[PDB]
């Protein structure tokens, strides 16, 4: 519909890739924080009224040839691969809820912590530009304000 | 009893805007961390040295996954009715490993440096706590004490003291550990002493144990005496030490731990600690009493500064006159011609424990037991710095 606009934080900086890391085991470090982050915030709106991919997300990390969850074992670079496709997974979720089951939730007025949430989850995949501008559509106005 | 309109709405998963207000941690963390990632910059500019490509590169690390059954699990080691410690390898990398299995509910009330034994981390499945441990090798105190009860003299001597030392480091780290009982404290590759702790296993006695022509037949003090090791334990936690501090209001403190010493000492010369009951409840009874019914056999040998020591130290646990004051003082005592209170860490050991291979359980009463009245029958990484 929908709404925006309260907040918590300033400025955007956390998400650019550490120094001297593989970026592999870096980036599927916070690949799998969405996830988790998403499965709490639905839990909220659960039932009231994407297990295959958060589990599929779940089964990508969880592989461990993809992510080296071991040591300083670098990470295929189709791992780098493995990811692209692995972060796309989750747009899927963000935006419906948003579109469509955002109303449950600002009735919360929980949406301060959703708005950034939402927010974050962008930062960290333009900066790393893990997306197309194009498949932007869907979400293209409401990123305008900046 | 009036009438009341909210209204609208009303509250349904409602306790989900803990989702709200704790992501807020997840951010206020999020923030601090990679601030702690601007501990670069250490730059000691003493050096004018290279240069020379990088000073540096890493993984860096990662928090990757966990559970069990990355672990291979070696023996049962020893147990409480919070359950087994074990020994274990990690599958994953392979090592040595304490394992101590804890309970999770039904559960109660709810470093840099030598002296005690060494965890890592904590790891559960939903029903039981694991704690991995560093596994200390020369067995339980308890399980010397049985194979045989110290001849002693400088041996009781010596596996006492460096115990007030490290008990000193701890209560002079702000700790009393109000357990000191000998299958809790640890025997190392050297024979030396770390204690370990207890994790915390909860539990307590109290209040009161009340039930109100002969014969005959026990025949020596000693011989009756021979009652203990009793089904291993598989109650338990017997009252060994338990200066008379505990029960029945609030009270305790270092000398609890020094009593628990003293009285500790008295059976390893003895054999036997000075209360020993043959009845979980027959301590009390003279353990509230001492005195008169601390007591000493008239099997001769004894030094007078070692009966003065435990006397003393099962003296009252007695404030006002009196200091105590102890662990020095406690150095203090005229039982002890040496030592250093500084060598003693390395100095031959009455027993360097002798091993064929690095799995031995031969100093363990591995045995079995498998009592356990909760099975029905039918994890994470948010640490800091690094290791090591
Ligand atoms: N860190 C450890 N390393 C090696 N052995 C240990 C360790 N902790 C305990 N033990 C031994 O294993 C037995 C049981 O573990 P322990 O901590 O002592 O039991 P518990 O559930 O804490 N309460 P309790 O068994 O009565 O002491 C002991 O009697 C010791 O033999």
């Amino acid at each position: 519909f929908v709404r925006t606009a309260l907040v918590k934080g300033s400025f955007k900086t956390i998400v650019q890739l550490p120094k001297y890391v593989d970026l592999g085991e870096w980036i599927a470090l916070n690949v799998f924080e969405f996830f988790t982050n998403l499965n709490q915030f639905y839990g909220v709106v659960a039932e009231y009224v994407i297990d295959l991919a958060l589990t599929w997300i779940n089964n990508k990390v969880n592989d461990k040839n993809l992510f080296p969850t071991k040591n300083g074992l670098p990470f295929p670079q189709q791992f780098s691969r493995d990811v692209q496709r692995i972060m796309v997974q989750m747009f899927r979720i963000f935006a419906h809820i948003y579109h469509h089951h955002f109303d449950k939730i600002v009735h919360l007025s929980l949406e301060a912590h959703w708005n950034s949430f939402f927010s974050h989850f962008i930062s960290f995949a333009k900066e790393f530009k893990i997306i197309d501008r194009k498949e932007m559509a869907p979400l293209l106005p409401l990123i305008e304000s900046f | 009893k009036a009438a009341a309109v909210k209204l609208k709405i009303e509250n349904f998963y409602q306790s989900s805007v803990k989702y709200a207000i704790e992501r807020n941690e997840r951010r206020v963390e999020l923030e601090t961390e990679l601030t702690s990632h601007n501990w670069s910059e250490e730059r000691k500019s003493r050096q004018l040295s290279s240069l020379g490509k990088k000073e540096s590169q890493f993984l860096r690390l990662r928090r990757t996954r966990l559970s069990l059954e990355d672990f291979h699990t070696v023996k049962v080691i020893g147990k409480g009715a919070f359950g087994e410690v074990r020994l274990v390898q990690k599958k994953d990398t392979g090592k040595i490993y304490a394992m101590k299995t804890l309970l999770k509910s039904e559960m109660y009330k709810k470093s840099d440096s030598p002296w005690v034994v060494s965890l890592y981390y904590s790891f559960q499945d939903a029903q039981y706590l694991y704690l991995i441990m560093e596994f200390l090798p020369g067995g339980d105190l308890m399980t010397m004490l049985i194979r045989w009860q110290l001849f002693t003299e400088d041996v009781t001597r010596f596996y006492m003291a460096e115990c007030i030392l490290a008990i000193e480091t701890i209560h002079k780290l702000g700790f009393i550990h109000r357990a000191i009982k000998p299958d809790n404290i640890l025997i190392d590759i050297r024979g030396h002493i770390k204690l370990s702790d207890f994790g915390l296993s909860t539990g307590f006695h109290k209040t009161h144990d009340s039930n109100y022509l002969t014969m005959s037949n026990r025949q020596q003090i000693q011989t009756w005496r021979k009652s203990r090791r009793l089904m291993a334990y598989s109650t338990v936690g017997t009252p060994d030490y338990i200066a008379p501090e505990i029960f029945l209001y609030q009270g305790y403190g270092q000398e609890c731990d020094w009593w628990s010493l003293g009285a500790i000492m008295y059976e390893c010369l003895i054999g036997w600690p000075p209360f020993c009951s043959e009845t979980p409840q027959e301590t009390y009874r003279k353990i509230m009493n001492f005195e008169q019914t601390l007591q000493f056999p008239d099997d001769i040998h004894i030094s007078y500064e070692a009966e003065d020591l435990i006397r003393r130290l099962l003296t009252h646990a007695d404030q006002r006159l009196g200091r105590h004051g102890g662990a020095d003082e406690i150095k203090s005592h005229p039982f002890f011609r040496g030592v250093d209170w500084n060598t003693i860490r390395q100095v031959e050991a009455p027993y360097i424990p002798k091993l064929s291979s690095i799995t031995d359980t031969r100093f363990f009463p591995t045995d079995e037991l498998e009592n356990v009245p909760d099975s029905p029958a039918m994890i994470g990484y948010e640490y800091s710095r690094f290791d090591y």
